[PDB]
RNA sequence: GUGUGUACGCCGGCAGGCGCGAACCCCAUUCGUGAUGGGGAUCGGGGAUUAUUCCC
């Protein structure tokens, strides 16, 4: 048999670019579910947040702030109309706009941070590739969180909007001109 | 389903289901030309504002607004491949947008009075028709920025619309309804006159010899293609202002000046080896 | 072409009251003081309006027919106890009397607790 | 001759999921209702996994009745798809050749083990064990 | 409540239960009580163990 | 290959129950369906104009999954959860009068019988007519 | 200058200020046989693959 | 979460009176970026309980 995200969205098609981020994106064969609902602890040793499943990942992440505490249903529903709607807007497979949209949001030098009372002195460093996939997640979360508020769209429609944009590469998301700037400021203090 | 649009509500309606089974409301003043795609899952839509909406079928605000135009716009469709749309508004211009990215692709400017019934073409991408009340009918088609092909009508063009084999371009102007092919660029095959009022819509059936054009005289005249005669007639109470038909021709669906629109609905085998031997078969007679 | 739309009227005149004709009718009849949302629906479900359509939209005689039903409660069976009854009662409220009354009692309690 | 008839349990939080699997034609009921019909149904295709993972031909020779009680929504839904699973490896096990058991509770196990196997969580947390590295 | 009980009747303010907490009460029965604090919503009524 | 309501999905069922209740008629309304709330926990009126043929298909479903219920299991059923301005929430039940009064026009339609332990129950023609519309919803459903 | 790949070796420790960042050793996936001392930020094991945008900067250099 | 201490029937919007032996969650509906159908402070009128809380 074949396993398809609700239903609906293949795995197999979905690969990977980044040889770096292979090891911490789980979303091949061995990692493929029907849903993102588990219930699994994947918080109890460290590293071992790598082997979940990166939607469930993204549904886990998308429980904030404190009024959608504990509401994981919700988000499974979010999660799913936001990939009905990136299928009918771009026709391509909704995975595989996430993974390009994780894969370009993820910084790759930070900068380190010495401080005292007076002022703070700076130094450029390099991340680690589960700090990447963690950072990227968070980004595009609360770009998506930031869009929604106060404004006529649906919190699925602007996540669909996030991540089509992400993984386009424009600078017309949030995540995207975030890790730009961390890029240049660990840039010019090298 | 079936999209109605009328006044400020696009309302869906299922078979039979006499009241809508969804509704889209918010426009402040007259929505203009609902359209569904090849897959039946978004539908353009225009407005009194001047913006492009796409709506989702199963939600309640637009997924994507384009707010290239200045004044009210009358015409909107979709492309070959279904992820472009094309528009044309009363300010006398033509725009080419694109979905996913949300941005303005191209515009036209060729026309000298309200543009308001265009057409696509299924069969190539990028290949559209459109029409104005200049009386001119302008093909805006392939990879360039300047129309290739244009067509003189004596009258406002209500209405235009191709046919899919051998591309046979019909418009509706006043009472006349003129056929040109582009296999000889301008050439008026034929030109019909049936109806004693405005032909306000032209329809093509699921076959492709029946024809069908309504008009404000109330009548519904039904065409054969290969023989550009008339081989039916259909009457209503009110001014058909539209026309539309369904999968074969299950539903004929008419919308009015007034509010009210009509709907039309329609033991043991030998084998192999035996020999066969066939018995008379009993003949009744009439008393 | 002769194609004329139907009137759709931008703003109303209800009561002394400027009503405005995009909202829907049972929103749109509770810009009056005394009216509220529940007495705005009763009110147009004994007149029997359609409740999908804006103020707009509605005829004349459904506006005459809504003003009068408004006048008149009772003769269409809209019950008592729904009705905003204010009856002309402001009575003087001797409560601050008695209430420094018991302030100097409780002053004078703690004096004497005091001696 | 004689009936062929399995009961098993399946057990999540607070609920309680008993299962009978005997010969059938592969009907599967919870409490009396279908398997489509049991809400929520945003968690439906986790009741669908182990048929999903096994196919129709495995569950067409038999016949499933589920009764849950206790707990909430989603233990309850959790505990329906052990006992579903439990019960068709022990039928399997009893009437069937143990082999394809053998395909059957391996694959059962590399998809969830939480399907044949029910883990409960205990407190175990840093502040019972002492400050520092148990070495160095 | 099992042990505890409300009582009504025996003060008309507040102000009079402070004065007597701690006291000792009975019933007619014989059970033996205490009186504990003065509740809010009838003027006189206290809790008793 | 008999269909019966436990086959088919609820809320379509409710819905076809209450449109053939008010196309066959004989079912008797209040007078006061318009001007009344369901609960004292609502705030508003229900916005379906025939709330009350719904609610009584709710409750003659209700009856056949479990019978013998009364006025008070009726009203535990239909309560919900109420706001109250700077207070916590809390559990609120339903209205006995509109209950009562649907018990009522279910018995007129001879759907509905007493129980002799107590409260109200299911007469047999009333099941078979459940079961029929149970049939014609799986039928349109597998048609579909 | 190009961006390159590196092989983290040896984690070697927590520097920087506050213990934050992690010396590491990473060599390169070239077969230029070359290995350097890098400090990274966030949690890092062996086996991991790091993306160096200049990869002519020392970590511990005067 | 049993110390001899309410299930059901009728009437009423509700609050109740009259007799007798779970929220959250999920599906759909309306609204709409406007201190807004968010929020319910303050204020006016009416009704039940034995001055008191509750209901419109
Ligand atoms: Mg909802
Ligand atoms: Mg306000
Ligand atoms: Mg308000």
């Amino acid at each position: 048999p074949d396993i398809k995200l609700f239903g609906k969205w293949s795995t197999d098609d979905v690969q990977i670019n980044d040889i770096s981020l292979q090891d911490y994106i789980a979303v091949k064969e061995k990692y493929a579910k029907y849903l993102p609902h588990s219930a699994g602890r994947y918080a109890a040793k460290r590293f071992r947040k790598a082997q979940c499943p990166i939607v469930e990942r993204l549904t886990n992440s998308m429980m904030m702030h404190g009024r959608n505490n504990g509401k994981k249903l919700m988000t499974v529903r979010i999660v799913k109309h936001a990939f009905e709607i990136i299928h009918l807007l771009t026709g391509e497979n909704p995975l595989q706009v996430l993974v390009n949209a994780i894969i370009n949001s993820g910084p790759r030098e930070d900068s380190t941070r010495i401080g005292r009372a007076g002022t703070v002195r700076r130094q450029a460093v390099d991340v680690s590739p589960l700090r990447r996939v963690n950072q990227a997640i968070w980004l595009l979360c609360t770009g998506a969180r930031e869009a929604a508020f106060r404004n006529i769209k649906t919190i699925a429609e602007c996540l669909a909007d996030e991540l089509i944009n992400a993984a386009k590469g424009s600078s017309n998301s949030y995540a995207i001109k975030k890790k730009d700037e961390l890029e240049r400021v660990a840039k010019s203090n090298r | 389903n079936y999209a109605v649009t009328a006044s400020s509500r696009i309302h869906i309606y299922g078979r039979y289901s006499q009241e809508p089974i969804k509704t889209f409301s918010r426009f402040k003043d007259t929505a203009y030309c609902a359209t569904f795609r090849q897959d039946g899952r978004l539908l353009v839509a225009g407005s009194e504002d001047g913006g492009v909406q796409l709506f989702d079928i199963s939600g309640r605000a637009p997924l994507r607004q384009f707010e290239g135009h200045t004044k009210a716009v009358h015409t909107v469709d979709f492309t070959a491949d279904k992820y472009h749309v094309v528009s044309g508004a009363d300010d006398y211009t033509v725009k080419l947008w694109d979905i996913p990215n949300s941005k303005e692709i191209l515009t036209f400017k060729e026309h000298s009075d309200y543009v308001r019934c265009g057409c696509a073409s299924k069969l190539n991408p990028d290949l559209f028709i459109t029409g104005s009340y200049d009386h001119t009918v302008k093909m805006f088609d392939a990879r360039t920025s300047e129309s290739v092909l244009s067509v003189e009508h004596g009258q406002p063009v209500e209405s235009v619309l191709l046919f899919p084999s051998g591309g046979l371009l019909v418009s509706a102007g006043g009472r006349y309804v003129k056929v040109w092919d582009m296999l000889k660029g301008g050439q008026l095959l034929v030109s019909l006159k049936n109806h004693h009022k405005t032909v306000t819509c032209l329809c093509l059936s699921s076959s492709g010899q029946r024809l069908l054009s309504g008009s404000l005289d109330r009548k519904v005249k039904v065409y054969s293609t290969t023989s550009y005669k008339v081989v039916h007639s259909f009457d209503y109470a009110a001014s058909i202002l539209s026309l539309a038909l369904a999968h074969e021709d299950e539903t004929i669906v008419v919308g009015m000046t007034n509010g009210i629109l009509s709907v039309k609905h329609r033991n043991y085998m030998k084998q192999r080896d035996d020999i066969l031997i066939n018995r008379p078969a009993k003949k009744h007679l009439e008393l | 072409s002769l194609v004329i739309p139907e009137k759709f009227q931008h703003i109303l005149r209800v009561l002394n009251t400027n009503i405005d004709g995009r909202r829907k009718i049972a929103f749109a009849i509770t810009a009056i003081k005394g009216v509220g949302r529940r007495y705005a629906h009763v009110v147009l479900r004994k007149a029997d309006i359609d409740l999908t359509k804006r103020a707009g939209e509605l005829t004349e005689d459904e506006v005459e027919r809504v003003i009068t039903i408004m006048q008149n409660p009772r003769q269409y069976k809209i019950p008592d106890w729904f009705l905003n009854r204010q009856x002309x009662x402001x009575x003087x409220x001797x409560x601050x009397x008695x209430x420094x009354x018991x302030x100097x009692x409780x002053x004078x309690x703690x004096x004497x607790x005091x001696x | 001759g004689p009936l062929q008839s399995v009961q098993v349990f399946g057990r999540k939080k607070t609920a309680t999921a008993v299962a009978h699997c005997k010969r059938g034609n592969g009907l599967i009921k919870v409490n009396g209702r279908p398997l489509e019909m049991i809400e929520p149904r945003t968690l439906q295709y986790k009741l669908l996994e182990p048929v999903l993972l096994l196919g129709k031909e495995r569950f067409a020779g038999v016949d499933i009745r589920v009764r849950v009680k206790g707990g909430g929504h989603v233990a309850q839904i959790y505990a329906i798809r052990q006992s579903i699973s439990k019960a068709l490896v022990a039928y399997y096990q009893k009437y069937v050749d143990e082999a394809s058991k053998k395909e059957i509770k391996d694959i059962l196990i590399q998809y969830d083990r939480t399907l044949l196997v029910a883990d409960p969580r205990r407190c175990e947390s840093k502040k019972f064990g002492g400050p520092g590295a148990r070495a160095r | 409540f099992k042990n505890t009980s409300f009582i009504k009747g025996m003060f008309n303010s507040a102000l009079e239960v402070a004065k007597f907490e701690g006291a000792v009460i009975r019933t007619v029965s014989g059970i033996r009580g205490q009186i504990k604090k003065a509740l809010r919503a009838p003027e006189g009524a206290f809790r008793a163990s | 290959p008999g269909v019966t309501v436990k086959d088919v999905n609820q809320q379509e069922f409710v819905r076809a129950l209450a449109a053939f209740l008010k196309k066959s008629g004989k079912l008797k309304v209040p007078e006061w369906v318009d001007t009344v709330k369901l609960a004292k926990h609502k705030e508003l009126a229900p916005y379906d104009e025939n709330w009350f043929y719904t609610r009584a298909a709710s409750t003659a479903r209700h009856l056949y999954l479990r019978g013998g219920a009364g006025v008070g299991s009726m009203t535990k059923i239909y309560g919900g959860r109420q706001r109250n301005g700077v207070m916590p929430s809390h559990f609120s039940r339903g209205s006995k009068s509109v209950a009562r009064r649907v018990l009522q026009a279910l018995e007129g339609l001879k759907m509905v019988e007493k129980d002799q332990d107590g409260g109200r129950k299911l007469t047999p023609q009333g099941q078979r007519d459940l079961d029929r519309i149970a049939g014609q919803v799986a039928a349109a459903n597998k048609k579909h | 200058q190009p961006i390159k790949l590196a092989r983290v070796t040896k984690v070697l420790g927590r520097t920087g200020s506050q213990g934050q960042c992690t010396q590491v050793r990473v060599e390169f996936m070239d077969d230029t046989s070359r290995s350097i001392i890098r400090n990274v930020k966030g949690p890092v094991r062996e086996g991991d693959v790091l993306t160096l945008l200049e990869s002519e900067r020392e970590a511990r250099r005067l």
